[PDB]
RNA sequence: AUCGAGAGA
């Protein structure tokens, strides 16, 4: 569909994956990155795009174990989601103070 | 460690100015990666409406049909993009533009020479009719049910005055433009801000003091209201830094070079949003945040 | 191309948000790269550039007329005078920030108006 | 020809003020700068597209084949 | 044929910029003679690289 | 088919590095990437984990075959305290240890680069390009490295390991050149262009020097003593000989 | 374990047309004829000239993964620590050996007399510095 | 003089003569100078650089020995005079305006520039010719950066959003 | 003036030697003007989609 | 006979002018830009002789 | 010839027409100027030409 | 088809 696990980089217990995202940039990207790189078990993590004509983004994830790649993606989009949330609460409150 | 707590504990928003077009907040304690992310939906990633598809039937004006259409396809309108939905591109244009998704207006001016112009006079609005075509000209024609869903919000452009095109007597333009929803990043006419973006709040860490007649003149190296001088000692300080822009007008005197550095505070960014006109800013920046959250949801959704 | 013979084709078009904008919010339509300008030495183009921001911030025109400076009133001294008058720095450069990742940039860009 | 609607750099809409610039200039004796300003073109890239606009839609629009002449 | 090198300059000028020292650089500008002398060595230079394009065209497919 | 692998072997790119004509390579980076190079590995370049490896993964790409390992390997910081930090050649380093076939040790290559020492201060030994087991440990990477010059690292990684894993290394040094560029873009201005104020009173001082050479060259050549007056008439008539005769000419404009 | 340890006195500091690193010329408080030069990033660790410095380099700090609770490692006791790898020796004179050093960039030269330096083989060893 | 040209007083008047204005400095009048009497007259190019009893005339500005394409570079003093030349080689290859009488014309091929503007920066002889009747081109904000590494070579980057406002559209 | 004959259209540069023998246009080939890209690999060649759709391989079916 | 000297450049003179060329005395003043056409009126031409050479004096 | 600008606008040509170019066939074409030597003046020349035109000419 | 003008690297 939208999210694409790339087979030919992925470690076979799962600890590194490599992940090709349709229609994203870095506006997407750099945001899972910062929030993924926050995650303690996580070894390396970037995104990159192959072909700036191109609506393809590519994200890496190496944990160091206990967990997958694919957990780590999880609890970064998750984070993101909260952060997202609570930036729009405080915004929210400061409107209406003023 | 890091966590949605101590990002909540940490983070603050200090709103300095709210208008109907502009407003000025700052973003304390947040992340480069965030704050560029929040920018860049506000600028092409909101949807607008604005003109897409041009049906001209008649014009006979000095402006070529491309561009008419192109300049309308700029105008701003007062629309809020809620209450329309977005178009499948995959049906025919039989039925591609429903009365839910499509707004559609229209221009029919045709000038005409003023027979009662006075003698020896040169203004075009008393020498012709209609010599001038206005944005405020494009009549918005209601469709199907949203005649009763626009009759407390009449589909108007944000700014009428904008000028369309000029005409001298004889010619026409008889048009019927159509009006759907778009993002910033398909079409730059659909960007819903006329500029959105930031910067970081400058620093001007004094390292040495400075004063006496030196801190005359190292006050007006910077605009007036930066820099201060206290009342007790006739040192120099900075009062307001988010009223400097970095000129680096200090570092070109050697007097000063080596008494002052200048820098950022790398996590406090001073947002500045201007609408078209469409939605007022800090709607926008609402936006924004909630279609990042929503595109962060989307892909957690999606099956890996 | 300009007026000075810096002619060369368009390679993609950059959208804005991948575009460096500067600190007063404004993303430039034309990008030149400075390793053009040291084979030609078209200082011309530098010395536009900075007389053009300088005009259209002060809503003046500047002529460029052949031999109306000298060595001892550099245009760079006078289109800078003028530059920091307005607000702007003396040198023409602007603190711009990355598009693509959003911090600001290593050094402040060469930025202005030419023909 | 046409005063432009939008800044090309911004996208500021500015071509709802040609008209009123020449009105600044023309009735009250305001400079280029001072009647930008006061319009409301703070950037200079906004400041540029009335301030260099050439309007050649008024020398464009005398050759009408459309009325005699 | 006169002895001068430009119609500025007195016949038989002995001096490093008559006949073509310029003392200017392109950060300050050059003096309207010393703009004319460049373009004397810019025009030579531009007439070269013309010629020797294509001056060794015939040797390669000869050899060939 | 026949063409098809007479192009893909014969022909191809990545065969051609070295011009027949000297043995010299033809390829390789040329000016934005040569600049990037220049500014990421000097001293004063120093990386956070996260844009380390976001550099390493955006030059470096297993996905795409990029990687010899199938996992991106990253080397321990150059500073542990007060916080990690990381270095431009050790950038460098990462992309050669990722790009280089393993069970295979690193380029051993010592070389120069364009900059001398006294262009980074004193003391400085970034001149001396120095690789060991792969690993840049001093120098700066430059136009003699990457590009088309012999007996850079380039060079050296092309007859070490093939044209493949030469044609790879440049391809990643243009990606990673440009993203580093981005992120930390080049420009040049005005300011670039200007001299001190001692710097312009050394040009004056030495330029109101110029004045009088010319006339001293001309008496040299028309065999009159030194200190004669520039309108002198014997000074005048040698130089309406000299310009009538097309040799005198040359020699007295070659003197001059 | 530690290889080397001594009291060093920082005689000039310079940046050199760099902003973060400088380097620095350490003359040993104890040792006669040890001497340093060394490239540090004075930003992460400030120094000046008339300082007083307690390096140590040690085979080992007791892969690399970032510091968690409840580790220790001999990094605690010391405020700058670096990590680079020896690639030549040289015999200056008789009973005198320098030892080169490359932090990831940045260069060490330690010279001093071979009793002290036998211990500095040519391997990856670790730089801890202390005020 | 001494085996130069052959001497003698040649007064010419008549057809195809070549002629340009320079001031005759003794009672400060315009004079009338051809090319056969120019190469054995002292013409300052500066009023500043008068000698004394050298210079019999000076030109009315350095400006009047240039072409018109050549006077509207702007700093064409600051720059290599074969840029100077390619510019005027390719200051008429633009996409500008012909004219404004387009509708009463049949011509095989017509390149014309929608919306041209007057430069900010622009010689004084701009105006005299009255080159704003037809603008060449247009202004925009060039930034000297190495930021996209699309354009190294001579390529160069222009900004999407601005090219989708009609920058530089042309017909 | 004259006519050319046989041995004219034979002859020189623009000869039937010269110019259809050691010389020939070809089909499957195209030109166009050249834009740098550095996301493309450094043996690699970026292709248009105009001219991806009318360039074409014999591929025998199997 | 003017109309196709005009049309042609062709110097088709029975005599013979004091000129050299015999083609070549008309160009067609583009309109490309206001520019060019106004240099169309400026140009001087050397000839069509010295096209065809290789002294460069 | 001598119409002004208004003139010269209402009969369909331009603001500020120049004149110096023939139309034919609907073509704009002008008459090059070209450069030829100064009348009614004797030159001296020297030209191997001259040489090789005959024998015993210089 | 031929000869004239011009343009791009
Ligand atoms: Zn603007």
């Amino acid at each position: 569909e939208k999210i694409k696990l790339l087979t030919q980089a992925t470690s076979e217990d799962g600890t590194s994956a490599s992940f090709q995202i349709v229609e994203e940039d870095h506006t997407l990207g750099n945001a899972l990155r910062y929030v993924i790189m926050k995650n303690p078990d996580v070894e390396f993590c970037g995104y990159s795009i192959p072909h700036p004509s191109e609506n393809l983004l590519n994200i890496r994830i190496q944990t160091y174990g206990e967990t997958t790649a694919v957990d780590a993606l999880q609890k970064g989009l998750k984070d993101l989601m909260d952060l997202c949330d609570v930036v729009e609460s405080k915004f929210t409150e400061k409107i209406k103070s003023m | 460690e890091w966590n949605v707590e101590k990002f909540k504990k940490d983070f603050e928003v200090n709103i300095s100015s709210l208008d109907a077009r502009e407003a000025n907040f700052d973003l304390i304690n947040i992340d480069t990666s965030i704050a560029n992310a929040f920018r860049r939906i506000m600028i092409s990633e909101v949807p607008s409406v604005a003109a897409e598809y041009v049906y001209f039937f008649n014009n006979t004006s000095v402006i070529q049909d491309e561009v008419l259409a192109h300049r309308i396809g700029l105008v701003p309108l007062k629309v809020d993009p809620d209450m329309l939905t977005w178009v499948d591109s995959n049906l025919p244009d039989d039925e591609k533009f429903t009365d839910e998704n499509t707004i559609v207006l229209s221009l029919n001016v045709k000038c005409t020479r003023n027979p009662d112009a006075p003698k020896g006079s040169t203004d075009p609005k008393e020498l012709y009719n209609n010599a001038h075509v206005y944005a405020r000209d494009l009549k918005f024609e209601p469709q199907g049910r949203q005649s009763t869903t626009f009759a407390d919000c009449p589909v108007v452009p944000a700014d009428p005055d904008i000028l369309l095109a000029k005409l001298r007597p004889g010619q026409e333009i008889s048009l019927k433009a159509h009006c759907i929803l778009g993002i910033g990043g398909d079409h730059a006419k659909f960007s819903p801000v006329s500029t959105a973006s930031y910067r970081l709040l400058p620093q001007i860490n004094i390292l040495q003091p400075i004063k006496g007649e030196s801190a005359r003149r190292f006050q007006k190296c910077f605009p007036p209201g930066v820099i201060g001088i206290d009342e007790g000692s006739d040192e120099a300080y900075v009062k307001d830094a988010r009223k400097d822009t970095v000129s680096r007008e200090v570092l070109r005197y050697e007097e000063f070079a080596d008494k002052v550095k200048l820098g950022r505070v790398r996590n406090h960014f001073i947002f500045n949003v201007e609408s078209a006109g469409a939605m007022t800013p800090e709607e926008i920046f609402f936006k924004s945040v909630r279609i990042l959250k929503n595109k962060a949801e989307y892909l957690k959704n999606c099956p890996i | 191309s300009s007026r000075h013979g810096q002619k060369g084709v368009c390679s993609r078009k950059w959208p804005t948000i991948d575009m460096p904008f500067s600190e007063t919010g404004i993303q430039p339509d034309i990008i030149i790269n400075p390793h053009a300008f040291p084979s030609r030495m078209t200082i011309g183009m530098f010395v536009e550039s900075l007389a053009g921001k300088a005009g259209a911030l002060h809503g003046i025109a500047q002529d460029s007329t052949p031999w109306i400076f000298n060595e001892d009133d550099t245009p760079a001294d006078y289109f800078g005078e003028q530059l920091a008058k307005a607000g702007y720095n003396y040198h023409g450069n602007e603190p711009m920030y990355s598009g693509a990742t959003g911090e600001e940039l290593r050094a402040d860009i060469y930025v202005g108006v030419v023909y | 020809m046409i005063v432009p609607v939008r800044c090309f750099s911004c996208g500021k809409v500015v071509g709802d003020k040609w008209e009123s610039y020449l009105n600044l200039l023309q009735e009250d004796e305001l400079d280029e700068g001072t009647a930008l300003s006061r319009l409301g073109l703070k950037r200079y890239c906004c400041r540029r597209m009335i301030l260099t606009h050439v309007d050649l839609i008024e020398k464009f629009l005398r050759y009408n084949p459309l009325e005699k002449r | 044929v006169s002895g001068k090198t430009l119609p500025s300059f007195k016949p038989y000028e002995t001096d490093a910029m008559a006949g073509g020292y310029v003392k200017g650089r392109f950060y300050s500008g050059i003096k309207p003679q010393e703009y004319y002398f460049h373009c004397m060595a810019g025009r030579e230079g531009l007439i070269d690289t013309a010629v020797k394009t294509s001056r060794s065209g015939y040797l390669q497919r000869c050899l060939t | 088919e026949n063409a098809r692998a007479e192009a893909l072997n014969l022909a191809n790119t990545d065969s051609q590095y070295l011009t027949p004509t000297s043995g010299s390579p033809v390829r390789g980076l040329i000016q934005d990437h040569i600049s990037a190079g220049v500014w990421l590995t000097s001293k004063d370049s120093f990386f956070t984990r996260e844009q380390y490896q976001q550099y390493i993964y955006g030059c470096i790409r297993p996905e795409d075959g990029h990687t010899t390992r199938s996992k991106i390997v990253t080397l321990p910081p150059t500073i542990f305290k007060p916080y990690p930090l990381w270095t431009g050649k050790q950038i460098i380093t990462t992309v050669l240890l990722n790009v280089t076939p393993p069970d295979m040790p690193g380029i051993n290559l010592i070389s120069k680069n364009k900059i001398k020492n006294e262009y980074w201060g004193k003391g400085s030994l970034e001149n001396e390009v120095l690789f060991k087991d792969g690993a840049l440990l001093c120098g700066i990477l430059d136009k003699s490295q990457y590009g088309a010059s012999k007996y850079g690292i380039v060079h050296s990684l092309h007859e070490v390991y093939g044209p493949e894993v030469a044609a790879k290394v440049l391809s990643v040094l243009g990606r990673l050149f440009t993203n580093y560029i981005t992120a930390t873009a080049f420009t040049c201005g005005m300011d670039d262009l200007r001299l001190t104020a001692e710097g312009n009173k050394w040009r004056t001082d030495i330029l109101k020097t110029s004045v009088d050479t010319g006339r001293e060259a001309a008496a040299e050549v028309t065999n009159l003593d030194k200190d004669t007056p520039a309108d002198d008439p014997e000074l005048l008539k040698r130089l309406q000989e000299i310009l009538r005769d097309n040799n005198k000419s040359g020699i007295l404009d070659a003197v001059t | 374990n530690t290889l080397f340890d001594d009291i060093f006195q920082v005689s000039e500091v310079d940046p050199g047309r760099y902003n973060k690193v400088c380097r620095i010329e350490a003359a040993s408080t104890t040792q006669d004829q040890c001497k340093l030069t060394l490239d540090i990033n004075v930003e992460l660790f400030p120094v000046a000239a008339q300082d007083s410095l307690t390096v140590t380099i040690a085979s080992s700090l007791n892969s690399w993964r970032p510091p968690q609770a409840g580790d220790r490692s001999l990094a605690d006791d010391y405020d700058y620590v670096m990590y680079g790898t020896a690639y030549k020796f040289e015999e200056v004179s008789k009973d005198l050996i320098a030892v080169y050093y490359s932090f990831g960039g940045l260069l060490m030269r330690l010279e001093g007399n071979y009793r002290n330096l036998n211990n500095l083989k040519q391997e990856n060893a670790y730089l801890l510095i202390r005020r | 003089s001494t085996r130069g040209q052959y001497p003698g007083l040649y007064l010419f008047g008549g057809h195809s003569r070549m002629l340009r204005p320079v001031r005759y400095l003794p009672l400060d009048k315009e004079d009338i100078v051809g090319p056969f009497e120019q190469v054995y007259m002292n013409i300052a190019v500066t009023p500043q650089e008068i000698q004394n009893n050298v210079h019999t005339h000076v030109e009315f500005t350095p400006t009047n020995i240039l072409s018109i394409l050549a006077n509207l570079t702007p700093f064409s003093d600051f720059n290599q005079s074969p840029r100077n030349m390619y510019q005027c080689q390719m200051g008429k290859q633009t996409m500008g305006t012909p004219g404004v009488a387009l509708c009463h014309r049949s011509d095989n091929k017509l390149y014309r520039l929608q919306t041209g503007q007057t430069p900010i920066v622009k010689a004084n002889l701009y105006d005299d010719y009255g080159m704003d009747n037809f603008p060449n081109g247009f202004n925009a904000v060039v930034a000297v950066i190495s930021y996209t590494g699309y354009d190294m070579d001579d390529a160069m980057i222009i900004n999407k959003s601005a090219d989708e406002r009609g920058f530089g559209y042309g017909t | 003036v004259p006519i050319p004959g046989v041995k004219q259209a034979l002859e020189k540069k623009e000869g039937l030697f010269r110019k259809h023998m050691m010389g020939k246009r070809v089909n499957y080939a195209a030109r166009s003007v050249i834009s740098p890209d550095p996301n493309i690999e450094t043996n690699e060649i970026g292709v248009p989609p105009v001219f991806a759709v009318k360039l074409t391989y014999p591929e025998p079916v199997t | 006979k003017m109309q196709y000297f005009l049309s042609t450049g062709n110097l088709v003179s029975q005599s013979g002018l004091d000129l050299q060329q015999v083609s070549g005395y008309t160009v067609v003043a583009e309109k490309i830009n206001f520019y060019r056409f106004i240099s169309h009126f400026r140009m001087v031409h050397r000839g069509s002789f010295f096209a065809q050479l290789k002294t460069t004096t | 010839n001598k119409m002004s600008p208004y003139e010269l606008v209402q009969h369909k040509e331009e603001s500020d027409e120049i004149g110096g170019y023939f139309i034919v066939n609907g073509i704009e074409k002008l008459i090059r100027m070209l450069i030829v030597q100064r009348r009614n003046h004797p030159m001296a020349i020297i030209r191997p030409s001259f040489a090789n035109r005959g024998a015993s000419y210089s």
